[PDB]
């Protein structure tokens, strides 16, 4: 139901499964070979925060009725993020 | 490191991501860190500087694909009167290699692929299987399977496997074709 | 609701504790993936411990604090919570070189 | 250093200035050098980064006319019978120090 994902800084994110398969590619880390190990030498820990808030962000806020607010990608974090975006498909 | 784009060399990571291609293919076995690690390397591979190395990487999977399937298919010439047995089973292990190959080359698959001609890489695989081995042995392949179900209506009954496993392997490699998804088995099989 | 995140030093726990539930219910969450009793481990907000019955509801944890965009932090003891390495800063523009 | 934009902490540049704006009004003897260096001063107030101290500057400055004002207002109605003498004694000076304020804060 849950799983694990770990930064190229070390840390390591946990998050459900259902959460997680909003990227397109985290569905293939899923798959393959055989809690689920999911490791990035590229991602560092800060644009994996921002992509697993934005899976709680995306979830909860799916197919709502009411005006969702925007996801705040600070502008700091946000060439990083948008590389670790396209790479995620997320 | 990180995501940006580097000047990555092609023929090192080409040698690293064989081997887990070898690995996939045959459905032995695969190490799910080494599998991230191909991930990493898939995406790294696509964005390389100065151009990206997309198109190199395709031409050189389709010659190991087509390498692979022609060595598989010698195999299946060498393997007299157990063609469909063993058919049935190579198949099955190709098929599941080749999902786990298109799940393998997600990126390059909706990133370079898309963007052209070329073929999804796991499309690659189920058109390369039924371009380069069905088409030596179209005639031989289906002889046995038509006489095994005529020979059940006779009395010899067939195996389940070993018949139903190859009524849909022309199903699945015409999957790629949306304009005929049932064309190709309809014709030359039934 | 409430989305929060759960941190022992190393990890990060995203979890969907309504503000009904308490303490006890984010325990047994860490408990159904990290496998540790409530006994043996203690979460921290802050630098501030809270009580088992006491509702998160009223712990700071209200809706437009804790938005699944931005969840809430709580330090996990079995703090020294490594820093999430700090993304690069960039040029004010404006400052003069 | 360069006359571009820098960052200069208001305290200690108007502590700076407040020495010789106390001087050039009822005025007194200040260096060529420490006279040219203020023009420097009000130039990075007025010119600093991130926000131009112009009105910071303006506030003080009037703060600290009008506090010399109602001094010189005190230490004139406290001497009686010599009020116009005491008056004038001020003026001659705080004329000057006027005009050269405005030579000063021309900036």
């Amino acid at each position: 139901m849950y799983v694990k994902l770990i930064s190229s800084d070390g840390h390591e994110f946990i998050v459900k499964r259902e959460h997680a398969l909003t990227s397109g590619t985290i569905k293939a880390m899923l798959s393959g070979p055989g809690t689920n190990e999911v490791n990035f030498r590229e991602i560092p820990s800060h644009v994996l925060s921002k992509v697993c808030m934005y899976f709680t962000y995306k979830v909860r806020y799916t197919n709502s009725s009411t005006e969702i607010p925007e996801f705040p990608i600070a502008p700091e974090i946000a060439l990083e993020l948008l590389m670790a975006a396209n790479f995620l498909d997320c | 490191t990180s995501l940006k784009p580097r000047v990555v060399d092609f023929d090192e990571t080409w040698n690293k991501l064989l081997t887990t291609i070898k690995a996939v293919v045959m459905l032995e076995y695969v190490e799910r860190a080494t599998w991230n690690d191909r991930f990493s390397d898939i995406y790294a591979l696509c964005v390389a500087y100065p151009e990206p190395l997309g198109e190199r990487l395709y031409t050189e999977t389709k010659i190991f694909l087509e390498n692979h399937v022609r060595h598989l298919h010698k195999r299946v010439l060498e393997s007299e009167e157990q063609v469909l047995v063993m058919y049935h089973r190579y198949w099955e292990e190709y098929s599941k290699g080749a999902d786990y190959m298109d799940c393998l080359y997600r990126y390059l698959n909706t990133q370079f692929i898309k963007k052209n001609p070329l073929m999804e890489i796991g499309e690659l695989a189920l058109d390369m299987w039924r371009k380069l081995m069905v088409e030596p042995l179209q005639a031989i392949l289906i002889r046995m399977l038509l006489r095994e179900i005529k020979n059940d209506r006779g009395g010899e009954d067939p195996n389940q496997k070993v018949i139903h496993g190859v009524i849909n392997s022309f199903v699945h490699v015409e999957q790629y074709k949306k304009k005929f998804p049932l064309k190709f088995y309809q014709e030359i099989f039934e | 609701d409430v989305f929060l995140m759960i941190r022992r030093h190393k990890t990060t726990i995203f979890t969907d504790a309504k503000e009904s539930s308490t303490v006890f219910e984010l325990k047994r969450i860490v408990e159904g993936i990290l496998k540790r009793p409530p006994d043996e481990q203690r979460l921290y907000k802050d630098d501030q411990l809270l009580d088992d019955g006491k509702t998160l509801g009223e712990c700071g944890f209200t809706s437009q604090t804790a938005r699944p965009q931005a969840p809430a932090t709580v330090g996990l003891a079995f703090l020294c919570i490594e820093p999430f390495s700090s993304p690069p800063e960039l040029p004010d523009v404006m400052k003069p070189q």
